[PDB]
């Protein structure tokens, strides 16, 4: 009666924001990329949460007694668990796509595969509930099995969260103009060179300048080219220098793609952070209830349920604040 | 092996509150919802409600809302019912029971029950009156002697004849309320030739008032 | 609030007989009904669920049936352990409700009551009270009627009546009837009479005493 209208407003906000995200990516071609495709899948998941599941949760928050059939409750609890598992696995897939884009910038079949895998795995995880394994008592609607609570926390939350944290750690691991100028100048010096001393000196300066860029394949190739010059093999050193130019251009392209993608990476990182912040107290109280025998009041359960549901509305705000083309598409579709 | 042991009987003044416990043993406590059921003096049963021990959630009979409060202690694996604002209508037996998972809406294992008596009566020892054959009452081969136990509180008076030696021909009648106190009676039967030649004595024992009265039946 | 009705509160059956206990729901509970047993020691046992399904550890003498609003429990042969009170409960909708209960008694041969009457003790008269007591012992069936007469006129108020449960030994019943008067009213009348009608006799069984022939 009190929270009834308030969470109705939250449901409407979630629906509007996610429909907005979906349309903005659907019509504007600046946003039509694979990672944004995964983002739209996540938005569809949140929309399904707000539309199909949240009304019945509001009904239970209002009347306090599930006054419908056991199959009704089983089906909609199945939908709840499946959509939330889909959300977290979509976040994991987005982390994986960001790692792929940053590490290996070198195509839609993979996107279709990941989207289908996310939904297939979520439906597989949530299957047991529709088969009557949820034995809820009369006029109550919960996950009535603690063992299934543990299994769902393990496969639906802990594994995807840990894998996503590790992938984003790998991404954070991945973190010079005068150096490129020096490299190219010494490359052309080797190209116009006619003896071995000039090539040796130029490759020495190239190795000195290439330490700042690498960690390194470029340095090893420079060392191989450098062995050639002590033996006086000028033509072989020049061929190695031509392949070195290829490697240097590849480095330039890679660190340009990386600088382009870092901003979207940061936006998705803060999205993941907000998701974890919203959904952490729920599982914290669950683990307390299980491994403590803590007499936890249901008010905390409902409060943390809704704290985790709030995350279904903050993703469009993050897309608006931390992205340019998304905000442009928003303002344009509004008029 | 499953067992639900409930607390002892309660003798509460009206208006006060009481808290009955129900300790479970032999299964995972947090899985089986705990029901509480009332049985009035009239032997009729009422589903007070139930509580889910895992989530602490409760579902009440709308008739008992605000009268009963269901709680759990997962550490001690114990359910509790608390009755507030006690009136005469609240004195009854209260059972806890375990939700039968296989059978929807059924309770498979019950407790031994907990009596609750709401009364503003003070502990009162009993008045033991002897019942001997009447004034000009002609007797047959057998003679029935009696003892009337009047005006005591609370319940559980124990009546024996000749310290327990006479057991065969004894009838003990259940007590009833009268002027706010309990009354009961006992009868024994012996051959006429044996009384009063062989003593017959009734022993009434009221633990609550720490009292025992022995009355030896005599003619006339 | 589905009111459950059990047709007979008491029901007598010979040992090794077929017993049937009916239970009428106030509406169509669609075969959502369970049967519990409560022994004299108050212990409650789950016998049947879903109107026909035996719980674990109950013998095959028991069987349930029914549809719509009418349901029934059936004991093929009655054993002495089955003497108890049987309750039917509907779970078709909350709240869960129970039936009034049907208690079993052993059927046995008719038996006339032994009637004894006792005047008030002197010890009670010194308290200003006066209880006349009537014992009706070892009779069957439990259907008995007791009237109190003072100087020929019937008295209703001031009469307490206590029945015993069916006897473990002879399966009979007994009762006590107590007429409680003040000493003042007691000493203003002469004849005190305890009259008992029972199926075993066409004439009432009368036991009386006159207060002025006492010592
Ligand atoms: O499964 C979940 C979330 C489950 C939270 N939902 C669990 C079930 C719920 C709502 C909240 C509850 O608690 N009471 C009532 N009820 C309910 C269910 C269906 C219909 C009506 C009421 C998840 C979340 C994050 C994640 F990363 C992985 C999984």
């Amino acid at each position: 009666n009190y929270y009834a209208t308030l969470l109705t407003l939250l449901i409407a906000v979630i629906v509007f924001g996610n429909v907005l995200v979906c349309m903005a990516v659907s019509r504007e071609k600046a946003l039509q990329t694979t990672t944004n495709y995964l983002i739209v899948s996540l938005a569809v998941a949140d929309l399904l949460v707000a539309t199909l599941v949240m009304p019945w949760v509001v009904y239970l928050e209002v009347v306090g007694e599930w006054k419908f059939s056991r199959i009704h409750c089983d089906i909609f609890v199945t939908l709840d668990v499946m959509m939330c598992t889909a959300k977290i696995w979509n976040l994991c897939a987005i982390s994986i796509d960001r790692y792929t884009a940053v590490a290996m910038p070198m195509s839609k079949r993979r996107v279709t595969v990941m989207i289908s895998i996310v939904w297939v795995l979520s439906f597989t995880i949530s299957c047991p509930l529709l088969f009557g394994l949820n034995n809820a008592d009369q006029n109550e609607c919960i996950i009535a099995n603690p063992a299934f609570v543990v299994y769902s926390s393990i496969v639906s939350f802990y594994v995807p969260f840990i894998v996503t944290l590790l992938v984003y750690i790998k991404i954070y691991i991945v973190l010079l103009e005068d150096n490129w100028e020096t490299l190219n100048d010494n490359l052309k010096v080797i190209e116009k060179a006619d003896n071995a001393a000039q090539v040796k000196d130029a490759l020495t300066k190239m190795r000195a300048a290439a330490l700042d860029a690498g960690s390194d394949i470029l340095v090893g190739q420079i060392d191989d080219a450098l062995k050639l010059a002590n033996e006086g093999k000028v033509k072989e050193a020049q061929a190695a220098a031509e392949q070195l130019k290829t490697t240097i251009n590849a480095y330039i392209q890679k660190y340009g793609s990386q600088q382009k993608e870092k901003k979207a990476t940061q936006m998705l990182a803060i999205v993941l952070g907000v998701f974890i912040i919203c959904w952490l107290p729920f599982f914290i109280t669950h683990i307390l209830n299980i491994h403590c025998d803590c007499n936890i009041p249901p008010v905390l359960y409902s409060a943390f349920t809704w704290l985790g549901y709030v995350n279904s509305a903050v993703n469009p705000i993050i897309y608006t604040t931390f992205n340019i083309e998304f905000r442009k598409a928003f303002l344009k579709i509004l008029h | 092996e499953v067992q639900l042991q409930q607390s002892g009987a309660e003798l509460v003044k009206p208006g006060a509150s009481v808290k009955i416990s129900c300790k479970a043993s032999g299964y995972s406590f947090t899985g089986y919802n705990m029901n509480w059921v009332k049985q009035s003096r009239g032997k009729s049963l009422e589903w007070i409600g139930y509580i889910n021990p895992f989530y602490g959630t409760t579902n009440y009979n709308q008739r008992f809302k605000g009268k009963a409060t269901l709680t759990v202690d997962k550490s001690s694996s114990t359910a509790y019912i608390q009755l507030n604002s006690l009136t005469s209508e609240d004195s009854a037996v209260y059972y806890c029971a375990r939700r039968y998972l296989t059978g929807t809406g059924a309770m498979d294992y019950w407790g031994q029950g907990t009596s609750v008596t709401v009364s503003s009566a003070k502990t009162t020892p009993p008045s033991v009156y002897p019942l001997a054959p009447g004034c000009g009452d002609t007797t047959g081969s057998s003679v029935t002697l009696g003892c009337l136990v009047k005006g005591y509180f609370p319940e559980s008076v124990t009546v024996t004849w000749n310290s327990g030696s006479l057991s065969s021909s004894v009838h003990t009648f259940p007590a009833l309320l009268q002027s706010g106190l309990y009354t009961m009676s006992s009868s024994v039967t012996v051959p006429s030739s044996t009384w009063p030649s062989q003593t017959v004595t009734c022993s009434v024992a009221h633990p609550a008032s720490s009292t025992t009265v022995d009355k030896k039946l005599e003619p006339s | 609030d589905i009111v459950m009705t059990q047709t007979t509160s008491s029901l007598s059956a010979s040992l090794g007989d077929r017993v049937t206990i009916s239970c009428r729901a106030s509406q169509d509970i669609s075969n959502y009904l369970n049967w519990y047993q409560q022994k004299p020691d108050g212990t409650v046992k789950l016998l049947l669920y879903y109107t026909s399904r035996l719980h674990s550890g109950v013998p095959s003498r028991f069987s349930g049936s029914g549809s719509g609003t009418d349901y029934s429990l059936t004991i093929s042969n009655l054993e002495p352990e089955d003497i108890a009170t049987y309750y039917c409960q509907q779970y078709s909708k909350l709240p869960r409700t129970f039936g009034g209960g049907t208690k079993l008694e052993i059927k046995r041969a008719d038996a006339a009551p032994t009637v004894s009457i006792f005047p008030p003790s002197s010890e009670q008269l010194t308290s200003g009270g006066a209880s006349v007591v009537c014992f009706l012992n070892n009779f069957y069936p439990k259907d008995i009627n007791v009237k109190w007469k003072i100087d020929g006129s019937e008295r209703q108020n001031g009469v307490l009546n206590s029945w015993t449960d069916q006897d473990s030994k002879d399966s009979t019943y007994s009762m006590s009837s107590t007429l409680t008067l003040t000493k003042d009213e007691y000493e203003r009348h002469n004849s005190y009479t305890c009259e008992a009608t029972h199926k075993t006799s066409t004439s009432p069984i009368v036991k009386s005493f006159n207060r002025n022939e006492c010592n």
